[PDB]
């Protein structure tokens, strides 16, 4: 059985005949009575723990006196801004692409005037109108942005190194065996 | 889903002013029909005439509203206040808090302190 | 706004977009046994809309002054004889305006409010608020704080389950397990009162780590308690799991299907009882959870009995996590090492100028949280506990909304209880594990 | 014994049972969805998305053929073509007939694919089954009655309803071969959306969603431009 | 005390000393860039499938928000409940935020979960004291009580809602206490009255008035502007020289 | 419900077992039914609890354990010379989460920055310890005392006269608690 | 019931109402609004008073139709209660 | 006001089985004289009483119904026309 | 208390004290004196006792208060 011995369980013990009696008449002689040990439990009291012994901990970079300006650890003021996309410049991102995947070259001058038009056409006509006049293949290129199928929403685990769905599996050991309607998962 | 309670009414918008007109009459009728039943539920020691007087005045304060979207908020509140009263969720202190059983002149207000 | 004054286009409604089922494959008029003739309108002659508004079912106020109410619930029950036809839970009797009071507090000043929502799970409530502010602060709390917060997170889970499971057994009529388990929780509030100065409202877990470091004897005493807590779980296991009166009071009671449990906003055991593998500490690991091994109890019948078996397994899994935290406890600070966020040590505040200025500003103005909003959720002992915090960029939150698991659960009460008897309602209040500090807020 | 899943056996998710026919049901559900999208313009990304996802998942379900399917489909054609009157919804109704205590079946068309939906009479114990499971419409109208009341009674049903044991002009429809429990797992490894019973319910909700999208006309231009200041918060100028 | 034979005193065990502690500095926002591209594509994809209703989307760290007009509540939440790539079958939460500077005061914020894809999403719409919002109780049984809380706390009607009444406030209560203009302590208070033998309501007096220390807020801005973290795939191209 | 991707291995439950497939003997199944066997085990487990030491302590002769960090009633403290440590910075008045502290100060006759008023509404306090956390000079502390229940609420409105008297009486523990708990602060 | 019986009680009730302009204007074919000077809410109270006196319930659909004394008399005869 | 009692069929049968066990008490105090011939009648009486009890168990007359069925639609695929 | 303990403590303290202790503590406790308050209260310790019972006070006043 998955019982540890009573002799390791840090509770007050029976002794002598009463130990023999109790192991004769209990259901599990390795079960403890729940009564803690006066010499071991909370001994010494925290009010007599020496103050000099505990040392308040400082980490090397943050707490150092010579290798940290505050501004290279000021992560609160380096907070991300929300990145907001509207229909006015989703039509734009469809018109000419993106700094990652541009659509046309936009070489030098005379490309800037096309750049503003992509934003201007988004502000004048939205996404539904944009897909209306380019037809259905522009809508098909929208799925091409995600490889042809619609994108999957992002999972929130990253326990495997990449943000994914956590893969629940049945635990190797089932605590209720199979006898009870509760199954164990990992 | 869970069952809506006894007087639960689905929240719907008034189609037109004729709709609102008929609903407000339905709500006023339903209140004054229930005044005898409110009196014995809440052991009101006043007569039912006073209770119906107060119902009339509550409706009269919204008399001069010419906006459908303000009336429908108002028709919502009365529906919930009616449902709340008839199911006996509120108690006598709440119903008596509703019955009150400012200075009338500048000079009266001045002499007593502001009011 | 202005257009609403006169009649205009009606705002579309869920009734409008209703669709007719296909008649070729439709089978049955009721795929759910929750609506299978165990509600209102299953008797009488006429409906209660016209000519039926003059009569009432036998209506009884189950609470607030009631033991099974466990506090401050006014559950208006309509009884057909001894059978429930309609259950209307009335809450707000412990509504104290916590979410409005938080708007006139600094972020530090609002943290004790979270101690008092699910007020058997204080340090877990503190954690979800501390993790939302830390996310809006864009700071990374040190490893020792993360291990203290996960260990006291599971000490809190055991404390909640002792109150939850054994209060539930007390309602069904079993008195003795309640008494045994309240010595164990009385043991565990020493660990609270030794790291904080309170048995209940610790105010310990705060944005940036924890308030103080654990005292030098605490880990040994937690391990000593841990060596005997298995026996405690087994002796309460010994009075209820096989008891035939326990099995026939809970098996087949409060049954919710997997697909309805999600649609009802159920989380935690209320969801895992229905067969769904879902744990917020498995799916969005927070603090040190992704550094420990534990199993996830999942039921198969979605009833009070499976939910009981899942919670008694979480006793054993919480004790398993606690042992790993004791073993993996690192050294280092328990507060993020930035005095612009967390208070400096009293030694430093009395010794150095920049420590005194920062101590003075953190306790008068508070720290400023960069503007934005966030939804942060954790696996609370009662389910997905969440908070929606809106930040001005100032030192007071613009909006603090608490997503309480029991608020979402008490709402599905009439769905799962209508058709059962009055004792079965008592059974379902305890399996659904309500504390009305979180329900009302 | 363990070759096939047992319909209605609990799956491990409460209220979710084993589907009596998961393969055909997904095809019926997918083809039915690919039919309703056609009332959406081709430039809708919603159409192209659902149209893309459904066809991708359709080809996977086809890839898992039950044993003997070709033999049964050749037989089952010779039944539908020879006795189309029996399985015609325009003749026997959408529910397969009126006698629930016998076997029933209609022929259904989706995208041009042909489906036959059957309703085997419910399996109940002999000792709690009255009149073979006949429907109880209550006592026949007796005494002095008007013609209209006799009409409302169901008097036209004497001349159209069938004694279930009367089977000469009809053929007993044998349904489609099913997927051996190994193939069910193999198919659902391809689809990757949980159990096949889960995949089915997501498919049928996907079918009902199309009607709501079509009505709303979700592919048309934005209704309400947000007014100035609507989505401003507490941001600091960059 | 009868001590167990194999349980030594655990305090009596010597701990090996720990001296210099090294701790790397981390921006907790850096882990969220590996799915920045993915959260922007999903938000963009929804913008294209439902352009009648979705006004904008924002991506902060791992949270994707979808901004919609109120007339599209039913179709958008129908799409997020039933689509294969959008199996958002819970409503985690429904709350409101009051912005009195905005004509439409109230921001209705819904939070959804997709346990299938381990994904969360936020949808935001707007209303005022007279504009109602379509209820989602037909798609989400669990949304019944959330919408009642918004109606009680802020005063937002939810057209189509069955049994829309107060859930948090006292029975006869008048006013919406999560509105910004609603005072913190309210307008009334109660006491038991000896002459009337009941609980009565009275105008609010306070033995000690609430002390608002908000005027002690910093005269200096303490957070700054932040940083931009938009990925290149959702920024416009730059015209290269010559 | 289940995670997206391949379904969990063996997530589908095995087919149900029939009545004649349950591999329990009739003699055992019927014996357990009629002999009330599982509930006799529960009866026995209570018996061995009956012969275990009780947990009970005899309050007030015995007291349960409290730590140096324990937060009880408030006390104002003095330096070893009898000078008040309080200097009227008002930090605790600011940080209070329940606005239970009201302080009025002036320059004292000798030009010292000292409080003229010092009140704690003990029926507004939440006993969080934030006020003693913030003190620059260790003036406001929460005593280890929890037994101070009163007949009226006026007895719970502490003025400076009551709070200094508390420190004057409780100083030996307040000092021993600060000594034992200071390095962790 | 009797037509004269179901009309005599109405005159006493209508005259008994506090703020009708004058008790003489009540006739068998008199209008509440045009003649008796009763606004919307006063008319709803009058049908409410009539229903209470006759111990009958007047439904919303036909309650609106009663804008004149004659309409009240015909409804009272039509409904079988007294 | 009138209140549903879901166990009143128990009260009716309780009425008659009391009369039945009372009619068996004189036999208990007269066995030495009743002997075999008197035993037979007592068994004939208890057998008829027991048949009516099997009637009450068989019909579920002593059952209070309370709580708060699988798919039967098989689709078939013939493919194209 | 239990018979071995109660007789052992009763033997040590005497019958007169046994009845006094049955009047205030209601228990039968034996231990060594550790000190006396300024109020006359008497404090004892016995580590050979159940946890949280190793320290106790003999209250000086009859109308004893914590
Ligand atoms: C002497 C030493 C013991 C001293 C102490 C006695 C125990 C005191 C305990 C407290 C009082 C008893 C409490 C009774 C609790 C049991 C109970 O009432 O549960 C009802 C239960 C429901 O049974 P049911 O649903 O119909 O069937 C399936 C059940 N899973 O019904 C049952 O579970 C069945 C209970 C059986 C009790 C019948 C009496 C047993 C005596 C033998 C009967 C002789 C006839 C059988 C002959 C043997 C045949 C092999
Ligand atoms: C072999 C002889 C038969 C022994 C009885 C077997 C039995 O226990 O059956 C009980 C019987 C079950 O009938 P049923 O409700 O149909 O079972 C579910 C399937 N339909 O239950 C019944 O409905 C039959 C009616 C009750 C019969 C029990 C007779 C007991 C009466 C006391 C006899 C001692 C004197
Ligand atoms: P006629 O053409 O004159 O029609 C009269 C009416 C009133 C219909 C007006 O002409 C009209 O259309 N005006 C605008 C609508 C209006 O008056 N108000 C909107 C209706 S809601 C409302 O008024 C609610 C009032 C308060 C709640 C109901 C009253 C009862 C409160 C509680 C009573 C006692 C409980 C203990
Ligand atoms: S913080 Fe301390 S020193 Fe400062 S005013 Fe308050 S009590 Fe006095
Ligand atoms: S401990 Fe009491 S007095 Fe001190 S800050 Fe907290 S509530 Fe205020």
């Amino acid at each position: 059985s998955n019982a540890v011995s009573i002799t390791k369980k840090y509770t007050v013990q029976s002794t002598g005949i009463w130990e023999r009696i109790r192991r004769a008449l209990v259901i599990d002689p390795n079960r403890s009575n729940g009564v803690p040990l006066n010499p071991y439990n909370r001994n010494p009291s925290p009010g007599d723990n020496p103050p000099l012994e505990y040392t308040d901990p400082v980490t090397i970079p943050a707490g150092d006196i010579a290798d940290n300006p505050y501004w290279k650890r000021d992560f609160r003021r380096n907070y991300p801004r929300p990145s907001v996309i509207a229909q006015a410049q989703q039509v734009a991102l469809l018109s000419v692409g993106s700094a990652a995947q541009p659509r046309v070259e936009l070489i030098g001058e005379e490309g800037t005037k096309a750049l503003v038009a992509a934003e201007e056409e988004g502000k004048e006509k939205g996404v539904a109108k944009y897909l209306e006049e380019k037809g259905a293949e522009e809508a098909k290129r929208v799925l091409a942005l995600t490889g042809g199928l619609p994108p999957t929403p992002s999972g929130q685990t990253m326990v495997t190194g990449q943000w994914d769905v956590h893969k629940y599996g049945l635990a190797e050991e089932q605590s209720y065996g199979g006898s009870y309607p509760c199954r164990s998962f990992v | 889903a869970v069952q809506p309670t006894k007087f639960a009414v689905t929240v719907r918008q008034s189609r037109n002013w004729a709709d609102a007109k008929q609903r407000v009459i339905a709500a006023y009728r339903a209140w004054i029909r229930a005044a005898p039943e409110i009196q014995t539920m809440y052991s009101i020691p006043f007569p039912v005439s006073h209770i119906r007087t107060r119902i009339r005045q509550e409706f009269e304060r919204h008399r001069y509203v010419n906006k459908l979207n303000v009336v429908d908020v108002l028709l919502q509140q009365s529906n919930a206040d009616f449902q709340e009263t008839m199911n006996f969720w509120r108690q006598q202190s709440h119903v008596m808090a509703f019955f009150k059983e400012l200075p009338s002149n500048f000079i009266t207000g001045f002499l007593e302190g502001r009011n | 706004p202005q257009d609403g004054f006169q009649g205009t286009r009606l705002i579309p409604t869920g009734a409008d977009f209703q669709s007719p089922p296909d008649p070729f494959i439709d089978e049955g008029a009721r795929d759910n046994a929750a609506n299978y003739g165990v509600q209102k309108s299953r008797s009488g002659v006429d409906e209660d809309s016209v000519e039926g508004r003059k009569v009432r079912h036998y209506t009884v106020n189950f609470g607030p002054q009631h033991p099974a109410a466990h506090g401050v619930l006014r559950l208006i029950l309509e009884l057909n004889g001894e059978e429930i036809v309609r259950a209307d839970p009335h809450v707000g009797l412990l509504h104290r305006g916590t979410e409005k009071l938080c708007e006139y507090k600094t972020y530090m000043q609002a943290l004790p409010y979270f101690d008092r929502l699910d007020y058997v799970s204080m340090m877990t409530n503190e954690q979800v608020f501390s993790l939302a502010v830390e996310k809006l602060l864009n700071i990374e709390i040190p490893p020792r704080a993360k291990f203290i917060r996960t260990m006291f997170g599971e000490i809190t889970r055991i404390l909640n389950h002792l109150m939850s499971v054994l209060s539930h057994a007390m309602d069904v009529g079993a008195l003795t397990p309640f008494l045994w388990g309240f010595e164990e929780r009385e043991k565990l509030m020493e660990f609270y009162e030794r790291v904080s100065g309170a048995r209940l409202h610790a105010a310990y877990v705060r944005p940036g780590g924890v308030h103080q470091d654990i005292p030098v004897g605490l880990l040994d005493d937690i391990y000593q308690w841990a060596t005997q807590f298995g026996d405690r779980i087994d002796e309460t296991e010994e009075m209820l799991t096989d008891n035939r009166i326990w099995i026939n009071r809970l098996k087949g009671v409060g049954v919710v299907s997997a697909a309805d449990a999600l649609n009802l906003s159920f989380t935690g055991v209320m969801l895992r009882g229905s067969g769904v593998p879902w744990d917020v500490r498995k799916s969005s690991p927070y603090d040190a959870y992704d550094q420990v091994e534990f199993d996830v109890p999942v039921g198969i019948n979605g009833d009070c009995y499976d939910r009981y078996l899942c919670r008694m397994e979480e006793f054993r899994q919480s004790l398993r996590i606690i042992h790993q935290c004791l073993n993996k406890m690192p050294a280092g600070p328990v507060r993020y090492e930035d005095y612009k966020i967390t208070p400096p040590p009293r030694a430093a505040m009395k010794e150095n100028m920049e420590a005194l200025i920062h101590h003075f500003l953190l306790f008068t103005k508070g720290y400023a949280v960069p503007p934005g909003d966030t939804y942060t959720a954790i696996e609370a002992p009662k389910g997905e506990m969440g908070v929606y915090v809106v930040s001005d960029g100032s030192e007071r939150p613009y909006r603090v909304h608490i997503r309480a698991p029991g608020f979402a659960h008490l709402s599905g009460f009439d769905h799962i209880t209508r058709g059962h008897l009055l004792a079965d309602a008592v059974a379902v209040i305890g399996t659904m594990d309500l504390v009305f500090g979180e329900v009302d807020r | 014994k363990g070759k096939f899943l047992v319909p209605g056996a609990p799956t491990g998710l409460t209220g979710l049972g084993t589907h009596p026919s998961p393969r055909s049901a997904l095809l019926y559900l997918y083809h039915s969805t690919l039919e309703k999208l056609k009332q959406i313009p081709e430039h809708s990304v919603y159409r192209q998305s659902v149209e893309a996802v459904t066809r991708h998942r359709l080809a996977l379900v086809e890839s898992v053929v039950p044993e003997g399917y070709d033999a049964w489909v050749e037989r089952a054609k010779k039944l539908l073509e020879e006795h189309a009157d029996q399985f015609d919804p325009t003749k026997v109704g959408p529910e397969g007939g009126e006698e629930v205590q016998g076997a029933r079946a209609v022929k259904v068309e989706r995208d041009g694919r042909v489906f036959v939906v059957s309703r085997l009479p419910k399996e109940e114990d002999e000792r709690v089954l009255e009149w073979d499971g006949e429907v109880d419409e209550g006592p026949e109208l007796e005494g002095s009655r008007t013609l209209e009341e006799k009409i409302e009674g169901g008097l036209e049903k004497i001349f159209t309803r069938r004694d279930v044991k009367d089977t000469v002009g009809r053929v007993e429809w044998e349904p489609e071969p099913q997927l051996t429990a190994e193939q069910v797992a193999e198919l659902e490894n391809k689809i990757g959306a949980g159990l096949i019973e889960e995949v089915i319910q997501v498919a049928e909700g996907e079918l009902k969603l199309v009607d709501t999208m079509v009505k709303a006309r979700v592919w048309e231009p934005l209704e309400e431009q947000p007014r100035p200041g609507q989505w401003e918060y507490f941001e600091r100028k960059p | 005390v009868a001590l167990p034979k194999d349980a030594p005193n655990p305090r009596a065990i010597p701990r090996e000393p720990v001296g210099e502690i090294k701790q790397a500095l981390v921006n907790p926002a850096d882990k969220y860039q590996s799915k920045a591209d993915n959260l922007h594509k999903y938000g963009a994809w929804l913008m294209s499938c439902l352009p009648k209703y979705i006004q904008q989307f924002s991506v902060w760290k791992d949270e994707l928000t979808i901004y919609i007009c109120p007339t599209g509540v039913i179709p958008v939440f129908s799409f997020l409940k039933y689509n294969t790539n959008a199996e958002f079958t819970q409503v985690s939460d429904i709350t409101a935020v009051d912005f009195p500077t905005r004509e439409m005061r109230f921001e209705i914020v819904y939070n959804l979960l997709s346990v299938r894809h381990n994904a969360r999403i936020r949808v935001k719409t707007y209303a005022d004291e007279v504009t109602p919002v379509p209820s989602i109780t037909s798609l989400y049984m669990g949304a019944n009580w959330y919408e009642r809380e918004v109606y009680d706390m802020f005063g937002v009607l939810f057209v189509g809602h069955p049994d829309l009444r107060r859930i948090m406030t006292d029975y006869g209560f008048e006013g919406h206490p999560l509105r910004k203009d609603f005072p913190l302590t309210g307008y009334t208070e109660i006491r038991y009255d000896e002459e009337k033998k009941r609980i009565v309501v009275e105008p609010l007096e306070l033995t000690q008035a609430f002390r608002n220390f908000e005027g002690g807020s910093s005269a200096w801005d303490q957070v700054g502007p932040g940083i931009d973290r938009t990925p290149d795939t959702f920024k416009l191209p730059t015209p290269k020289p010559e | 419900a289940t995670p997206a991707g391949p379904p969990p291995k063996n997530f589908r439950l095995p087919p149900p077992k029939n009545w004649d497939e349950e591999s329990e003997s009739t003699i055992d199944k019927v014996g357990k039914y009629f002999l009330m066997t599982e509930m006799l085990r529960g009866m026995y487990v209570l018996l061995e609890q009956f012969f275990r030491p009780p947990y009970t302590i005899y309050y007030p002769f015995e007291k349960g354990p409290i730590s140096p960090r324990f937060r009880g009633e408030h006390a104002l403290r003095r330096y070893p010379s009898g000078e008040e440590r309080c200097i009227a910075c008002k930090l605790c008045e600011a940080v209070c989460p329940a606005q239970a502290i009201t302080i009025e100060a002036e320059e004292r006759a000798d030009g010292s920055r000292r409080t003229t008023r010092y009140d704690i509404d003990m029926t507004k306090c939440i006993y969080c310890g934030f006020c003693q956390e913030s003190c620059p000079v260790d003036a406001i502390v929460e005593s280890p005392n929890a037994e101070y229940a009163t007949e009226t609420r006026e007895e719970l409105l502490y003025n400076k006269e009551k709070l200094l008297a508390n420190g004057d009486k409780w100083e030996p523990e307040l000092a021993a608690a600060i000594r034992a708990d200071a390095p962790y602060r | 019931l009797q037509k004269v019986e179901v009309y005599e009680r109405i005159k006493s009730l209508l005259a008994g109402f506090d703020k009708v302009n004058d008790p003489n204007n009540i006739t068998e074919t008199a209008h509440f609004a045009n003649d008796l000077g009763l606004d919307s809410l006063d008319t709803v109270e009058v049908v409410m008073a009539i229903e209470e006196e006759f111990s009958i319930e007047i439904p919303d659909k036909d309650a609106d139709q009663i804008h004149s004394v004659d309409k009240a008399i015909e409804y009272i005869l039509r409904q079988p209660d007294a | 006001s009138p209140f549903n009692i879901s166990f009143f069929i128990y009260g009716l049968v309780f009425l008659l089985l009391d009369l039945e066990i009372l009619l068996l008490y004189p036999f208990a105090v007269s066995e030495y004289v009743n002997s075999a011939y008197g035993l037979a009648a007592a068994l004939i009486f208890i057998g008829i009483i027991t048949i009516g009890f099997v009637y009450e168990l068989g019909h579920d007359a002593l059952k209070v119904h309370s709580r708060q069925l699988k798919s039967s639609v098989v689709i078939s695929y013939l493919g194209n026309i | 208390s239990y018979p071995t303990r109660t007789l052992a403590n009763l033997r040590k303290i005497g019958l007169k004290e046994y009845f006094r202790q049955l009047l205030y503590i209601g228990d039968t406790k034996y231990g060594e004196l550790v000190g006396v308050d300024k109020f006359g209260n008497k404090f004892y310790e016995n580590k050979e006792e159940l946890p949280l019972r190793t320290r106790w006070v003999d209250y000086a006043k009859h109308d004893y208060d914590a």
